[PDB]
This record gives C-alpha cells, sequence and structure tokens, in this order.
RNA sequence: CGCGACCUCAGAUCAGACGUGGCGACCCGCUGAAUUUAAGCAUAUUAGUCAGCGGAGGAAAAGAAACUAACCAGGAUUCCCUCAGUAACGGCGAGUGAACAGGGAAGAGCCCAGCGCCGAAUCCCCGCCCCGCGGCGGGGCGCGGGAAAUGUGGCGUACGGAAG
C-alpha cells in the first residue's frame, strides 16, 4: 500500500507562498522558506547552484530603480536643474 | 527613608517628546482613495438592475481597500443620497461589490436615472 | 614625561603592583558583559601609540574572547576523510584572539570603524582587549585632514579583511626571505600568479 | 607508460590549471593603452623630460653583474650635500632622492656628484610667476630653446 | 477550500483573469506571431500549484 | 477640449482643485457609459480625461514643491524629499570644502617646495 | 538627613547622523573536503583547490625595509620577461617547487605616538544676522553650552630632530 493507495491521504500542505520571493516553499511548521529563508535577513543563495542563482539575480525582475540609475549615470547623476525652456 | 521591597526596580526616568528640526517628508501624502477613486463603476447587470428595482439598493464596484463606512460617505458625497446599510462582497474576479441599500426618503430606480444606468 | 613612566610600569606585569592591578581588574571585567563600551581607555598611554586621540568621536569597547584553541566543529568527533584530517582537539585558529576580539566589536558597531586594539588582562578562560573605534561621520574626525582617511568606503570593516595590526599578523606578510609565500598582495595573490599558465599569443 | 629511450619529465599540470590560464590577447591593446597613457603624461609635463627625473650611476651587486652600471633608485643624501643640493628641493627640480643608499666608496660617490653638476648646468628653470623674473630661474632665451628630452635624461652607458 | 485566506483569493482571482483566449483583432496586427493563447490552463489538466 | 500644462502653471491654487474634480466627475460619467455599453465616442474620450487628470495633479504636485524648496532653501536642515538624491555611496563622501582641508604642515611643505616648471638641454 | 562636584552606569518616539540588504567576474580575511594520482594504500598528491562564512572597492590588497646581500654593493610596493621546472621538499616514490640578481611597465612619497616647548595656543554643537551653497560652507555674534591636563593644536619622526 506504499504507492497508489498512499497518494489518497495527501490533503494537508507543508509549503505555502513565501512573501519575499513569491516561491511556494515557505514551510508552515518550520516557518522558513526553502528558496530564500524568509525570517533570515540574508537571501539564501549557494554556489553549488549557479543555475538557481541566475533564476533570481538583478537580470530577472524589473530593476525599476536600478535601470533609472544606469540611465541617470550617463549624465553624472545631475539633480535639480531643468533644460532651458522656450 | 528605607527600601520597602527587596527588589531594586528601575526608577521612572523623565522622557521628552519629538520636537522635529525638519519634517522627515516635505508634505503629507495626499488621500489617494478619493470618493471618485473608491467607487469605480455601477453594475448594470439584470441581477443588479433587479436588486435596484426590487430591494431599493444600488450595486457599485468599489476599490478593494474600502470599509463599509468609506462607501457610506462615497455614495452620500457623489449622489446627494443617504444609505440604510452597505453589504460588500469581493467577487471571484478580485474586485469588491457594495450593495448600497438606500434609505426610503429617496427612490433607488429614480436615482439610477441620475447616475445614468438602464 | 608622564607616559614613559606608565610605559615601563606596564612592562613589569610580573611586579607586586601589577600582579594586583591585572588580577583585581581581571576579576572586575568577568562580572561586566562580554562586549560593552569602556568610558575611557584603561591604558591612556598604550592607546596613544595605536592612534587613539582623546577628542570627541573616538570610541573604546572592552570585549572578552573565550581562551584556548579552535576545535573542528564535527558531530561526535568523526571527520569523514583520510587519517590526516581526523584531527579535531589540538587544532589552532589561523588568526589571533586579539583580531577575533576586534571583529566582534567591529561586527557589533557597523557605523564605527576599528582603528586598532590592545591587551588589558588574561584569565585561564578569558583574554580582555580594549578595541579602539572611530566615527567616520563625527565632524571632529570628518574635518581633520590626518583622520579623514578612515571615513572613505575603502576602510569599511578593516577588522574583517585583516587591515588592523592583529589582523595583519596572521596573513604572514612583511619583507625578505621569511615572507616569500605572500609576495604580491597576499598568500592567495602569490598562489594565483605562481599557478597561472602565462600562455603567450606567440610562443 | 614510457615507450623507449626518451627524456624523463614531470609535467606541472596535475592541478585545475585550465581555470587559471592567462591568454595574451590583452597584449596588443595593452601596448596601445600604455602608449596613450605615456604620451598624455608627457603632454601634461610639457617642457619637463618624459622619462622624468635623473637616476644615479649605480654598480650592480653580487659578482655576476658587478662590472656593469645601472640607473639606481635615486641619489644618496651624501651625494646631494656635496653637490650643494637640498634633499626636498631635489625632487621638485627633477632629481631622484632615496634616503636608503649608503656610500662605502669615494669614486662611486664622486661619480654621482659630477653627474649632478652636469644636471644643474643643463637645468632650464621657468619662473613660477612668468611675467616677473626671479633670481635662480634661467634666462629668457633658455626658456625659448626649452624642448622635452625623449629617452632617459643623461643616459647611462658602461 | 470554501475556507480561504484573502491573499490566496487574490492569487486565484489573477489566475482566472489570465485564463481567457486571445482577442480576434490581435493577429490582424503587422508583427503577427501569436496564433492562440499557449498559457491557457484547465482545472483537470494542470493544478495551478498550491 | 485640449487641456495643456502651460496655462495651468500660471493659475491660482484653489481653481486647479475645481478643474480637477470637474474632470473626476467627467471621468465618472464615462466609466458608467463603458459598463452600460453605449456611445463608442464616449470610450475614446476616457483616455483623454485620464491623462488630463495626470496633468492637473502634476501641476499641483510640481508647484507645491517649488514653493517648499523656495522657503526651505535658506535652512541648514531641509526635508529628505528636498535633499539631493545622488547615490547612497555618493552622499557618504566628504564635502567639497572637507576635501580642500590640507594640514597646517602640508600647507608648509607645499609652500617652501612648489613643484617647479623645468626642462633640460639634450 | 540634605544640597554640590565627580566616577561608573540606566532610561528616552530626546536633537542630529550613521550601520543592516543586494550584486559578487575580479579583490581581502577565515574555513576547508573527497573524487583523482601513487597502476593497491595510509604520508604525500588532488589542494590551502570545490563547497560553506564574513568584508569591500572602482579596482582591492600590498607599500616607502626590524630588505637584499657578501659585491667595486644595491634600495618601498605591484606587475611582466628571466632566473627555472632551477635551489629545495618528498613511502627522496608519485609528484611538488620558490627567491635574489638582472632586463622592463610605472615610479611618490610620507604621518603620528614617544621625547620636548608654547597662558588648550585645539575642537564639535546650538542660538542671531549676513552673501550664500541639489557635496551646509566662509565671515561676524554672544562672561551661550560641551570636549579636553586620564593630553587637543602647532613644531617634530630615524633620512635625524629641537633650541640659542
Amino acid at each position: 500500500t506504499k504507492g497508489t493507495s498512499s497518494f489518497g491521504k495527501r490533503r494537508n500542505k507543508t509549503h505555502t507562498l513565501c512573501r519575499r520571493c513569491g516561491s511556494k516553499a515557505y514551510h508552515l511548521q518550520k516557518s522558513t522558506c526553502g528558496k530564500c529563508g524568509y525570517p533570515a535577513k540574508r537571501k539564501r543563495k549557494y554556489n553549488w547552484s549557479a543555475k538557481a542563482k541566475r533564476r533570481n539575480t538583478t537580470g530577472t525582475g524589473r530593476m525599476r530603480h536600478l535601470k533609472i540609475v544606469y540611465r541617470r549615470f550617463r549624465h553624472g547623476f545631475r539633480e535639480g536643474t531643468t533644460p532651458k525652456p522656450k | 527613608k528605607i527600601r520597602t521591597s527587596p527588589t531594586f526596580r528601575r526608577p521612572k526616568t523623565l522622557r521628552l517628546r519629538r520636537q522635529p528640526k525638519y519634517p522627515r517628508k516635505s508634505a503629507p501624502r495626499r488621500n489617494k482613495l478619493d470618493h471618485y477613486a473608491i467607487i469605480k463603476f455601477p453594475l448594470t447587470t439584470e441581477s443588479a438592475m433587479k436588486k435596484i428595482e426590487d430591494n431599493n439598493t444600488l450595486v457599485f464596484i468599489v476599490d478593494v481597500k474600502a470599509n463599509k463606512h468609506q462607501i457610506k460617505q462615497a455614495v452620500k458625497k457623489l449622489y446627494d443620497i443617504d444609505v440604510a446599510k452597505v453589504n460588500t462582497l469581493i467577487r471571484p474576479d478580485g474586485e469588491k461589490k457594495a450593495y448600497v441599500r438606500l434609505a426610503p426618503d429617496y427612490d433607488a430606480l429614480d436615482v439610477a436615472n441620475k447616475i445614468g444606468i438602464i | 614625561g608622564a607616559y614613559k613612566y606608565i610605559q615601563e610600569l606596564w612592562r613589569k606585569k610580573q611586579s607586586d603592583v601589577m600582579r594586583f592591578l591585572l588580577r583585581v581588574r581581571c576579576w572586575q571585567y568577568r562580572q561586566l558583559s562580554a562586549l560593552h563600551r569602556a568610558p575611557r581607555p584603561t591604558r591612556p598611554d598604550k592607546a596613544r601609540r595605536l592612534g587613539y586621540k582623546a577628542k570627541q568621536g573616538y570610541v573604546i569597547y572592552r570585549i572578552r574572547v573565550r581562551r584556548g584553541g579552535r576545535k573542528r566543529p564535527v558531530p561526535k568527533g568523526a571527520t569523514y576523510g583520510k587519517p590526516v584530517h581526523h584531527g579535531v582537539n589540538q587544532l589552532k585558529f589561523a588568526r589571533s584572539l586579539q583580531s577575533v576580539a576586534e571583529e566582534r566589536a567591529g561586527r557589533h558597531c557597523g557605523a564605527l570603524r576599528v582603528l586598532n586594539s590592545y591587551w588589558v588582562g588574561e584569565d585561564s578562560t578569558y583574554k580582555f582587549f580594549e578595541v579602539i573605534l572611530i566615527d567616520p561621520f563625527h565632524k571632529a574626525i570628518r574635518r581633520n585632514p590626518d583622520t579623514q582617511w578612515i571615513t572613505k568606503p575603502v576602510h569599511k570593516h578593516r577588522e574583517m579583511r585583516g587591515l588592523t595590526s592583529a589582523g595583519r599578523k596572521s596573513r604572514g606578510l612583511g619583507k625578505g626571505h621569511k615572507f616569500h609565500h605572500t609576495i604580491g598582495g597576499s598568500r592567495r595573490a602569490a598562489w594565483r600568479r605562481r599557478n597561472t599558465l602565462q600562455l603567450h599569443r606567440y610562443r | 607508460a614510457p615507450s623507449r629511450n626518451g627524456m624523463i619529465l614531470k609535467p606541472h599540470f596535475h592541478k585545475d590549471w585550465q581555470r587559471r590560464v592567462a591568454t595574451w590577447f590583452n597584449q596588443p591593446a595593452r601596448k596601445i593603452r600604455r602608449r596613450k597613457a605615456r604620451q598624455a603624461r608627457a603632454r601634461r609635463i610639457a617642457p619637463r623630460p618624459a622619462a622624468g627625473p635623473i637616476r644615479p650611476i649605480v654598480r650592480c651587486p653580487t659578482v655576476r653583474y658587478h662590472t656593469k652600471v645601472r640607473a639606481g633608485r635615486g641619489f644618496s643624501l651624501e651625494e646631494l650635500r656635496v653637490a650643494g643640493i637640498h634633499k626636498k628641493v631635489a625632487r621638485t627640480i627633477g632629481i631622484s632622492v632615496d634616503p636608503r643608499r649608503r656610500n662605502k666608496s669615494t669614486e662611486s660617490l664622486q661619480a654621482n656628484v659630477q653627474r649632478l653638476k652636469e644636471y644643474r648646468s643643463k637645468l632650464v628653470l621657468f619662473p613660477r610667476k612668468p611675467s616677473a623674473p626671479k633670481k635662480g630661474d634661467s634666462s629668457a632665451e633658455e626658456l625659448k630653446l626649452a624642448t622635452q628630452l625623449t629617452g632617459p635624461v643623461m643616459p647611462i652607458r658602461n | 477550500s470554501s475556507h480561504k485566506t484573502f491573499r490566496i483569493k487574490r492569487f486565484l482571482a489573477k489566475k482566472q483573469k489570465q485564463n481567457r483566449p486571445i482577442p480576434q483583432w490581435i493577429w490582424m496586427k503587422t508583427g503577427n506571431k501569436i496564433r492562440y493563447n499557449s498559457k491557457r490552463r484547465h482545472w483537470r489538466r494542470t493544478k495551478l500549484g498550491l | 477640449a485640449k487641456i495643456k500644462a502651460r496655462d495651468l502653471r500660471g493659475k491660482k491654487k484653489e481653481e486647479l482643485l475645481k478643474q480637477l474634480d470637474d474632470l473626476k466627475v467627467e471621468l465618472s460619467q464615462l466609466r458608467v457609459a463603458k459598463v452600460t455599453g453605449g456611445a463608442a465616442s464616449k470610450l475614446s474620450k476616457i483616455r483623454v480625461v485620464r491623462k488630463s487628470i495626470a496633468r492637473v495633479l502634476t501641476v499641483i504636485n510640481q508647484t507645491q514643491k517649488e514653493n517648499l524648496r523656495k522657503f526651505y532653501k535658506g535652512k541648514k536642515y531641509k526635508p529628505l524629499d528636498l535633499r539631493p538624491k545622488k547615490t547612497r555611496a555618493m552622499r557618504r563622501r566628504l564635502n567639497k570644502h572637507e576635501e580642500s582641508l590640507k594640514t597646517k604642515k602640508q600647507q608648509r611643505k607645499e609652500r617652501l617646495y612648489p613643484l617647479r616648471k623645468y626642462a633640460v638641454k639634450a
């Protein structure tokens, strides 16, 4: 009964949605994310997985601030002045 | 003068209140959930238009953050009308639906001409 | 001059005077917490040498390091390898306990920056070190041309990378016949260059 | 397994040596970088020598090389004193100083003094205030013949 | 189940609004690559995660 | 109607709030027309009213800040919004005058021994 | 018993500031295996390598000799050519393996503490005004507060230095 019949008793979850990385790996008893380790200040990342790194680095998301740093860099981070009006 | 209790509890030291030399943010962030921004659109559904003519209500689609109190002013402020009660449900779509039961001094089917649903 | 009289008085630690002072303070320092702010240097004289000026913005902590060697953190003393790597008990940590003291003080107060440290007493269980810390943002340091070098982001966590006095003494650098293995920047830089095929374009 | 008559050799390729291979495609671009960083240096120090300050006549140590003469680090303080040169005015008018160099010998000491009588006689010095002359500065016409010296200034031939 | 948390009900709410086909006017465009919605998910076929 | 920013920037404070809510009502008369399913011309309009509320609230938010940094300019402390958002590491650097601080001793070494403009003869 | 200095500690949503996290190719500090090789294997080798941990920067680190040498002496660091697969290490087996000198790229030198002299000659902060600064700075202004003789600033650091 170790196989097919035992799959019937699978009705209570362990992992829910983690709330740093949205990844369904926030273990409910342990209260820690298997993907990012949520209660830890530091992002869980390892060098034995260089593929799991590139799934969640700066080239993944928007860079909604980090792209307007790159665009504002090329004019030496100028602040306050306006272009001369008509 | 003698120590009446054998435990040295910390003495109640004086504290001062926050006198800011500059406000942290330059201005207060404005109320983004306005009475216009809280009620999106009224439902013109046959079930909704039934609820308006049968039960003296209106059916609006409301911003998901809203209380029953905020709607009770939102419908009052924008439509010059009063509210008996509000019954909010969040649809499977993910948006809130307020059943704004109007008090009987006003007419629900007549104010549906004012908002412009038929 | 007063300082030279305290200088040689701290070199007679074996004396009747200093077998009392280092013994009754080593009592006192065990009863205070593991890592707390000293209101002043215990030694004004020693902190003079290591660059502590007694102006506003200079901070001195008095932290304790549990004494002895580092044992290999393995469950039930089992090291799953060859008879060489079985060792656990009689192993010694590469850095000194003084540099271990600095990078607990420096770890705690991230806003501050470790200048240097000095000894103030040992027990059988605890060495005590006064760790000298400097504000990179207090305008007494920040506007002094000869202390504004610490304020640059290059000197973030000197204690951690081993750029403090005790920090440098485990790197095994210096000049001459003794310090070949750290020619270049460090032990790792020496190892790097020596283990590179300089495969030229031509040969 | 070795085949026959053939040299015994121990190839040093038993480490992860492929990770740390330094390939020299930087080389032709490096020589462009080092050259542009050398011309733009010389164009800044506009009448000054491009190699920079004068180096002393210096014997090589350890008996293999001790018949040869190099350009050393800089002039010794007992070579500047005998020349009448101040150790901190030396650096500013283009004379190399190190405080380290001993003098065990008189001929190697005297070699570097006559070396400095040449330099100060060869030295064209421009006034700090251009449109009002000062004493120690060289004549108006010596500022007008003033060109750079490409190559090591007073080059050392054995 | 019937017993939901507010956060999970907003999760499902997005997944329903993402389970509609392409509009018929989308593939009359100039840069026309899209034929049909390949990311359409069915409640027997694929079980949404969770 | 074509609503611009040039004419809003030279108007009185209280009128732009009345010009805002007059569009809020106008926008809320079109969100009804979208759901009832009538007048296709009242749906192309809805984007004109959305982008023009974004004009009115901008000219409000613009001139409500050029008033702050007009009053707070001559003050040693000013709010964090009115402070220069150059990069975090750039803010932690020394001041323009704090870099101009040499020692009293390095103002003596550079005094007596200035780096001379010199040449040699080939 | 009381008020006062002080030392050593508390507490504050006290006034200002600052740290945290990420990226991590390169860079610095630790920690640290076994595959593998030795035709077995345990020292060696793999390798102070992979993984683990902390910390930066635009480069980092190193750096102005408690150096090399033994010469007719050179003279910080870094890197490149070479020394050199050399001296040396090693079940002296397998294998490991620098440095000096030399030739170049660049080249830059220096500051305290201590010892001493100068009426602490020094320094931060608040209030007031003034040009004025999207790197809060220069000047005036107060028997305003604080730091500091348990030592601040100048002169001065091994190349010597101070005073007359």
